[PDB]
């Protein structure tokens, strides 16, 4: 349980390695769901909750749409998978070797600075109001309705304008 | 002689009494509730099933079935 | 003692799921003027177990054109998420107590759409791809309104905790101050669970069987167990949210018994609905949800934002 | 925290490599631009939680808000690229050399 | 003023979803303005004590700050008990 | 007739009550005859941890009252 | 830890039923059994060819509305603020521009599927 | 022996599950398929025997050939039969399917569906009455009941 966060961030890393090799967008959309889920679990481990579930919710609807677009516009006869091509399969395997090397190396020349394998877990939560009541990330995110109302104006306008933007882009 | 199945355009005027009826039909799904009622009534009818092979469907003396050679 | 507590959740649910298949076939029967199963066991009670055993002795299919990794993953995901939706449900005390249970239900439900998508896409067949692209269309239809409806109801509740709905409904069902959202909520759950008149991903009439046309045997059994578990859960969730069962801190057995009666009754209405209506066209499902429900849901969201403000009825945070 | 940022930051680099190293589909390059948004969102979320800065937690949400718009605008353009050549291959978008 | 009634009756007959949607949208913006309870929403939220009420040093020029919480001074929630 | 649906509807009913009843009792059986303590906020979690430390058996649900001072 | 346990237990059951389904039945594989299904005749083309999406504009409008859910979900915490007037005004405007955006798309035949 | 006895009762167990869940493929050819719809109708309610029509050959156990098999349709009937997972059974229903029937001498008709697929049960009639088909369906369950796969595996 002391390696818990380290493993989640290691899984997150691979999900973006697989994503970077860019197989068929059917599988690229599968990596984003698993990285989205892994990343959701990290924000939960560090004490978040609302921020964890939102990024998971939002990326679940994004890949639903992306799936619909893949089957219509980004599909070929023989979709590529991570094992489909020997060269990509090489860099996915090799990519995992490198991290096992970079972590081991960089851990050797500093021991604490970057990667402190000797002390995984000791430094996850720094402080925490033990007798607190109002500490959920939802309260911080909810400040957009009172304190950082400017955040919401630009966010709302961004989405409002976007409807006009896409309707014109796609127009016949 | 002929009749119209789907002609009714002897247009009337939408009274406030009648408009509120159209809206309740649309918002309250009234005709869809009537259909739910018809299948509920059938739930409490006796099924038409017969207990085959212990019960048999009726047949008449003319029934054309398997062949046979008769004698005197 | 926690493992024993999983047993008394995942096993009763799975048994209750199976008999829902029997209740479905007999209620549909008598509504159609026939008897449904009644030979395999006393009144068919063994019919569910026969179908299960037969399906797991049926040869499983590995089509030559299929993408096997996702072909297998998809049914496994389907049944996992169906069982996982249950662990937060308070009845009246949940197995797993989550602060944001409602989001866990929303997020788990969405992720289960990918079992339809991946299976259909992985089958590499035209009818299974038609079924998958209806799952995409069906989700785009009901997702936006379903979340906002929950938001409206939870502004009378105060939080995303499911266990706090028990306390909100201590003196009254939320069905009364919220029957417009319950009406829209109920129709969403029929769309969420691919139930008639919204069985568009399967839709035997138009698509031979939709997304699971290439599935036979035990892998196809897992998809169904998932479909019928979700029916109970979505109606169980609707019973907690809108039809709050009686809760006395001294009689937790009362809440469960009342909770079950209303969950069974709502589950029946799914079977009642399937026997009564024709199937929607999946383009018309979008128009129903975007041109009727969504305009009403936004107005009710704005109604229920203001409503606690001008009655000084803000729910407590805890 | 130290080990997490290193892994998160390298995750962002891998997606920047993915974005900068095109293959055929334009859709695949769009998914790498979402790998980057996800890495940045998780870094910001962990930073704000670790430092207990609640007033910064609006910011990770705006990143998602302004990242969707790109995904929408990116997908809208991908429709116009497909309506012209019937695929989304980048090698087709080369008329402008002359 | 005369044609509108014809239109509204027309929409109400054939488009009640939108007529209900506009009414509820517009009724939600009026009700806070006219309700005689909208003012308490802030007050009740301000009367909920999450943080510890850190006491202040009594210099000697504090004639309207209670010494003991059961003093007859200070903010009172009687309006909330009898609300 | 229609009441022949009940034998299956009654099984399904018994099955759906075992989850709620079994969880409520298991919680009492693993928490000293009391409801499983809920901790929504950090303050409540602190109370449980303090109760666990002063119990003397490293269990938060073994309450100590005025007997103990 | 409980929430991790209960989900592995769920996964192991789904796995366990998957293994039994494949290694219990008696399997007889031949080419004509494992071909794709298409109502009794051979497929005329692979199923991986492009499949036109007639509702694509609604698909990307789902994304924009999906993120506007992410802005309304903090409301249950937001109605706990002292600045009730501000919270409410920002909420009304947000929902109103989502509605105004929806009305524009509706009137532009944006909700209609492309023929 | 004890094991040979246990194998026998395990054989009855698996048979019983296949007897009690026969899922015919939604598939009829001509007028004989009308009487197959009557067997599904309320009076006979084949559903009460555990008989459920499933559209996809992957999900179907039984193929009932209910009508004339022409040469043009012969390859397609075989293909959906091949795609049925095993175990799988064919009920040939009607004179047309049984042996050509009224069209035996036609240039365009297959003189019996059993030239194309293996047939388990033949149901005579033009058409067989819904009870006749029902008797044939219930005669297929007794055929499955006599199945002895597990016992024969033991004696191999
Ligand atoms: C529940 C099912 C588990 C028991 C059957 C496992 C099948 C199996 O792997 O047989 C051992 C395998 C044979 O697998 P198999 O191909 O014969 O599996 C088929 C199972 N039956 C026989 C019932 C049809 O033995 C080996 O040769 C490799 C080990
Ligand atoms: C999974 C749960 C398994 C429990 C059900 C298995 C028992 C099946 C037999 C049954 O229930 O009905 C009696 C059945 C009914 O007989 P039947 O199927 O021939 O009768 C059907 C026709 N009518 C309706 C006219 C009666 O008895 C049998 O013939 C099968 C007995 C096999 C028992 C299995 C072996 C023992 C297990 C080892
Ligand atoms: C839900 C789960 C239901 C299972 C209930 C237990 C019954 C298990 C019986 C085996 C399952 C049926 C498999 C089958 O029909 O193949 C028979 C096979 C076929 O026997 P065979 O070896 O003679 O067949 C050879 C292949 N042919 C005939 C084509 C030439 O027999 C078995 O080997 C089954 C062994 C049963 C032992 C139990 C564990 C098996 C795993
Ligand atoms: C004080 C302030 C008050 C504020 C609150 C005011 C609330 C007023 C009441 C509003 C109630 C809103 C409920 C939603 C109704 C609705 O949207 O239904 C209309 C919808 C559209 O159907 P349509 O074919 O388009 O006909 C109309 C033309 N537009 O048609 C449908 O919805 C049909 C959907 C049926 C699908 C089958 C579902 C099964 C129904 C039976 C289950 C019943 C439980
Ligand atoms: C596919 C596999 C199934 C996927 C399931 C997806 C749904 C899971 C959503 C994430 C669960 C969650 O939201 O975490 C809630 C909980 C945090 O608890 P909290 O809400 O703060 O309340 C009590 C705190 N005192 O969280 C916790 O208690 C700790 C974190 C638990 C995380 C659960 C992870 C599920 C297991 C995935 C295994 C990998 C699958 C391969
Ligand atoms: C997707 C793939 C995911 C796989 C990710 C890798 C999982 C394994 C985690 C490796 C990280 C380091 O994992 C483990 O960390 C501990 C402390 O945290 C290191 O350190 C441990 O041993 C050292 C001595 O060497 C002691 O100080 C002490 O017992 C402990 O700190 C271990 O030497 C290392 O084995
Ligand atoms: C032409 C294009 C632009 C037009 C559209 C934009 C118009 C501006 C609308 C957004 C208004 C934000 O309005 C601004 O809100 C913030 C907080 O929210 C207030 O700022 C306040 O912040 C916090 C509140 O807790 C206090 O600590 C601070 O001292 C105080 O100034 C400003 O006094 C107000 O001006
Ligand atoms: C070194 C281990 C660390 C991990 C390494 C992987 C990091 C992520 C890199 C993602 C980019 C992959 O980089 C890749 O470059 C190759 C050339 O080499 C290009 O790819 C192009 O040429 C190659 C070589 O014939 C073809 O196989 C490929 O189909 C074609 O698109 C693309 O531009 C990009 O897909
Ligand atoms: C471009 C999109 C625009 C469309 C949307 C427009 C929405 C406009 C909404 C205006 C409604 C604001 O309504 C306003 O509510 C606030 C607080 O809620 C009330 O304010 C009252 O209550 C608050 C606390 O609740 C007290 O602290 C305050 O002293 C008192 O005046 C106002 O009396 C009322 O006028
Ligand atoms: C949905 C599930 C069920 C259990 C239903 O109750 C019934 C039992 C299935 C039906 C209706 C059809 C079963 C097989 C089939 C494909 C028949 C061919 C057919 N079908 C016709 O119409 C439907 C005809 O119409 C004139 C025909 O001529 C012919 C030849
Ligand atoms: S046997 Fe007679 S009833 Fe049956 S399909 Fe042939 S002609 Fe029609």
């Amino acid at each position: 349980m002391n390696n818990y966060i380290f493993v989640l961030s290691s899984l997150f890393l691979v999900g973006c390695l697989g994503l970077a090799l860019k197989p068929s967008p059917i599988y690229g959309g599968l990596g984003l769901i698993v990285s989205g889920f892994v990343g959701c679990l990290m924000v939960l481990g560090f004490g978040g909750s609302f921020l964890g579930l939102m990024v998971f919710l939002i990326y679940l609807g994004g890949m639903l749409v992306v799936f619909g677009y893949t089957t219509a516009m980004a599909t070929e006869e023989y979709p590529e998978t991570w094992g489909s091509n020997w060269l990509i399969l090489g860099f996915l395997v090799l990519g995992v070797i490198m991290e096992v090397f970079l972590i081991c190396v960089l851990n050797y020349y500093d021991e604490v600075g970057v990667i402190n394998l000797d002390g995984l877990g000791d430094w996850l939560m720094y402080e925490v109001d033990d007798v607190g009541v109002m500490l959920e990330g939802g309260i911080g995110v909810a400040a957009m309705y009172s304190c950082a109302t400017w955040m919401m104006v630009v966010a709302g306008w961004s989405l409002f304008a976007g409807i006009f933007i896409i309707i014109e882009i796609t127009r016949d | 002689t002929y009749k119209y199945v789907n002609k009714k355009e002897q247009e009337s005027e939408v009274d406030m009494k009648s408009a509120t009826d159209n809206a309740a039909r649309i918002l309250m799904w009234t005709e869809l509730i009537r259909g739910l009622g018809m299948t509920l009534s059938y739930l409490f009818r006796e099924p038409a099933t017969i207990n085959y092979p212990f019960e048999k469907g009726p047949l008449s003396p003319r029934f054309r079935g398997e062949h046979a050679l008769r004698r005197y | 003692m926690f493992f024993i507590n999983i047993l008394t959740l995942l096993v009763p649910i799975l048994i209750a799921m199976a008999f829902l298949t029997l209740v479905e076939r007999k209620i549909l029967g008598y509504m159609q003027l026939r008897k449904g199963p009644n030979i395999v066991g006393p009144y068919g009670i063994l019919q569910p177990f026969a179908d299960a055993m037969k399906l797991f002795m049926k040869e499983p299919m590995r089509p030559l054109t299929t993408s096997m990794s996702l072909f297998i993953i998809a049914p496994t995901l389907s049944l996992t998420l169906a069982l996982s939706l249950w662990v937060p449900l308070p009845m009246p005390h949940p197995l797993i107590n989550l602060n944001l249970g409602i989001l866990f239900i929303l997020a788990t439900s969405s992720l289960s759409v990918y079992s339809i998508l991946w299976s259909g896409w992985a089958s590499n067949s035209k009818y299974s791809l038609f079924g998958a692209l209806r799952a995409v269309a069906q989700t785009i239809s009901y997702e936006v309104t379903m979340a906002i409806i929950l938001l409206s109801v939870l502004l009378m509740n105060g939080s995303y905790s499911l266990q706090t709905l028990i306390t909100t409904q201590e003196h009254m069902w939320l069905l009364l101050p919220a029957w417009p959202m319950a009406m829209m909520w109920f129709i969403s759950t029929l769309a969420e669970t691919n139930r008639a008149p919204f069985d568009l991903t399967e839709g035997e009439s138009e698509l031979v069987s939709g997304f699971n046309v290439e599935y036979a045997a035990g892998p196809f059994a897992l998809f169904f167990m998932a479909e019928y578990t979700n029916i109970i859960l979505m109606n169980a969730l609707t019973t907690i949210i809108f039809l709050g069962p009686l809760y006395y801190i001294n009689l937790p057995e009362l809440y469960s018994t009342n909770f079950m009666m209303e969950a069974l009754l709502l589950s029946s209405t799914f079977l009642w609905i399937r026997a009564s209506y024709p199937r929607f066209r999946y383009d018309q499902l979008m128009h129903l949800l975007w041109k009727n429900f969504l305009p009403l849901t936004l107005a009710l969201c704005m109604w229920h934002i203001s409503l606690p403000i001008f009655t000084a009825g803000v729910p407590p945070y805890m | 925290m130290p080990s997490t940022f290193f892994n998160l930051t390298m995750a962002f680099s891998l997606s920047l490599l993915g974005t900068l190293m095109f293959r055929s589909h334009l859709m695949s390059t769009l998914l790498c631009l979402e790998g980057m948004v996800l890495s940045l969102f998780i870094m910001t979320s962990v930073t704000s939680l670790n430092s207990n800065s609640m007033s910064s937690m609006p910011i990770p949400i705006t990143i998602l808000v302004f990242a969707a718009c790109e995904a929408a605008v990116g997908l809208a353009l991908l429709v116009k690229v497909s309506n012209t050549y019937g695929t989304d291959y980048v090698q087709n978008l080369n008329l402008l050399q002359c | 003023a005369g044609r509108i009634s014809a239109f509204l009756k027309n929409a109400w007959a054939k488009e009640p979803v939108l007529v209900v949607s506009f009414s509820v949208w517009g009724l939600a913006i009026i009700m806070p303005m006219i309700s005689p309870y909208t003012k308490y929403a802030s007050m009740i939220n301000k009367a909920t004590p999450y943080n510890y009420p850190v006491p202040v040093r009594d210099d000697g020029n504090m004639p309207d700050v209670p010494s003991h919480p059961q003093d007859p001074l200070g903010p009172s929630l009687d309006w909330l008990k009898n609300l | 007739m229609w009441f022949e649906i009940l034998p299956g509807l009654a099984i399904m009913g018994v099955c759906l009550v075992i989850p709620g009843v079994s969880t409520a009792y298991i919680h009492k059986f693993t928490n000293g005859g009391k409801e499983k303590r809920v901790a929504r906020v950090q303050y409540q979690w602190y109370l449980m941890e303090r109760d666990r430390r002063i119990s003397g058996v490293n269990r938060y649900y073994v309450s100590k009252g005025l007997e103990n001072i | 830890m409980n929430l991790y346990t209960v989900i592995f237990i769920n996964i192991l059951l789904s796995l366990t039923l998957i293994l039994v389904a494949f290694w219990l039945p008696q399997m007889n594989l031949y080419s004509e059994k494992a071909n794709p299904y298409e109502c009794g005749f051979d497929p005329t083309s692979s199923a991986r060819l492009p499949f036109s999406m007639k509702f694509f504009l609604v698909a990307i409008t789902f994304l924009l509305f999906d993120l506007e859910i992410a802005l309304l979900l903090p409301l249950p915490w937001a109605i706990q603020t002292i600045k009730t007037s501000t919270m409410m005004i920002m909420a009304f405007i947000l929902v109103t521009i989502l509605s105004l955006g929806l009305a524009y798309e509706w009137t532009q035949k944006g909700l209609e599927w492309t023929e | 022996s004890r094991a040979e006895y246990v194998v026998t009762k395990l054989d009855d167990l698996i048979n019983w599950a296949r007897r009690s869940s026969l899922w015919p493929m939604t598939f009829g050819l001509a007028c004989c398929a009308v009487e197959m719809m009557h067997m599904a109708a309320p009076r006979y309610d084949m559903d009460r025997f555990g008989v459920v029509f499933r559209a996809s050959p992957r999900q179907a156990d039984v193929m009932i050939v209910a009508g004339t098999l022409t040469n043009k349709m012969a390859p397609a009937l075989r293909k959906v039969y091949d795609q049925m997972p095993e175990p799988r059974y064919v009920v040939s229903m009607g004179s047309c399917a049984n042996g050509g029937g009224y069209y035996h001498y036609s240039y365009s008709v297959v003189r019996g569906c059993d030239r194309i697929v293996p047939v388990d049960i033949y149901v005579p009639g033009c058409p067989p009455t819904a009870e006749a088909l029902l008797y044939g369906i219930l005669q297929l369950q007794r055929k499955i009941k006599r199945e002895q796969k597990l016992k024969i595996w033991y004696r191999r």
